[PDB]
C-alpha cells in the first residue's frame, strides 16, 4: 500500500479479513477446549466402573443382587456397606438425670 | 463452627468443568469482538469518506 | 450458617447424596450459649398464662437447683401448629 | 397473603428448601380477629341440627 496506488478498499479487505481469519481460528480453539473438557467429564461420568470401596475395615452388609436393576436418579441406592472393624465404639445411652454428672474421660 | 466455616465437600468436578466450559465460551466471544469490530472499522472509514465524496 | 456448636451430623464422609428431590440435611448447627425451654401449657391454664410472668423451673437432673427465670412470650397456636389432649 | 397474625413458622433462616417436588410451607398466616368453632355433631343429631 506504500506503493502509491493499491486502493485502500483492497487493503481493508486484508486488514479486517485477517482479523476475521485469526478470530475464526480462536473460536475453534475455545471449541477444542469445550470438547476436551466435556470429554474428560464424559469419562468422569465413567468413574462408576467398580463403585470403589471407600474403606477397608471389612464388609457389614450387601443389600444388592448381581443381576439387579437400580434407580439412582431419585434416591441413592446403597449397594455395599463398608465400616471399620479393627476398632469399635460403644454408645452408652445415658439418661437425662445422670448427664449433669457424666463427664468426658 | 464460627459463622461461614469449613465443613463439607462433594464432587465439585462436574460443576467446575462446566464453569471452565462457560469461561471458554466468553473467552471466544471476546475474540469475536476483535473481528466483528475491525470489520466495522474498515466499513466506518470506507463510508464516512465515500459519503463525504 | 452459625457457630453455636454442633448437635447432629447425619452424614458419612464417602457417601452419595441425592439433593434434587428432597434436601439432604448434612450437619445440624444450633446455638448453645443460650437455650430456650418450651413449657407445654394446657388448654385450660392458657386463658391465664401471660407474657413476662415470674416463672421458676427445675432440671430433671437437679435435687434443688431451682431456676429463677421469667416467661417471655406467647404462641397463638397449639403445640402441634406452632413449629385430644391440647 | 393476609395480616390476621402469625400461627406457625416451620422454617429456618439458613435452610435449604426443595419446592420442585412438593411445596414447602414456610410461614402459616391466618386471621385471629374473628375465630370459628367447629362443633362435631353426630350422625343421629344431624337430621335435627339446622342453620341459625
Amino acid at each position: 500500500y506504500g506503493q502509491k496506488a493499491t486502493s485502500l478498499d483492497t487493503l481493508n479487505t486484508a486488514k479486517a479479513t485477517l482479523n476475521n481469519a485469526k478470530a475464526e481460528m480462536d473460536v475453534v480453539q475455545e471449541n477444542i477446549k469445550q470438547a476436551e473438557i466435556e470429554v474428560n467429564t464424559a469419562e468422569t461420568n465413567l468413574g462408576y466402573t467398580k463403585i470403589t470401596s471407600p474403606i477397608d475395615g471389612t464388609v457389614i452388609s450387601t443389600p444388592v443382587s448381581e443381576g439387579q436393576t437400580v434407580n439412582s436418579n431419585q434416591t441413592t441406592p446403597t449397594i455395599i456397606k463398608v465400616a471399620d472393624l479393627s476398632k469399635m465404639r460403644i454408645k452408652p445411652e445415658i439418661s437425662e438425670g445422670d448427664i449433669t454428672k457424666v463427664k468426658a474421660g | 463452627v464460627k459463622k461461614g466455616d469449613l465443613l463439607a465437600e462433594i464432587d465439585s468436578t462436574t460443576q467446575i468443568n462446566t464453569l471452565n466450559t462457560r469461561k471458554a465460551a466468553l473467552a471466544s466471544y471476546q475474540a469475536q469482538l476483535v473481528a466483528r469490530k475491525t470489520a466495522y472499522d474498515v466499513a466506518l472509514s470506507n463510508y464516512q469518506r465515500l459519503s463525504k465524496l | 450458617p452459625i457457630d453455636g456448636t454442633v448437635i447432629s451430623t447425619p452424614v458419612s464422609e464417602g457417601q452419595t447424596v441425592n439433593s434434587n428431590q428432597t434436601t439432604p440435611t448434612i450437619i445440624k448447627v444450633a446455638d448453645l450459649s443460650k437455650m430456650r425451654i418450651k413449657p407445654e401449657i394446657s388448654e385450660g391454664d392458657i386463658t391465664k398464662v401471660k407474657a413476662g410472668q415470674d416463672v421458676t423451673f427445675t432440671i430433671l437432673s437437679d435435687n434443688k437447683t431451682v431456676y429463677h427465670a421469667k416467661i417471655d412470650s406467647v404462641d397463638p397456636a397449639t403445640t402441634t401448629i406452632s413449629d385430644s389432649a391440647v
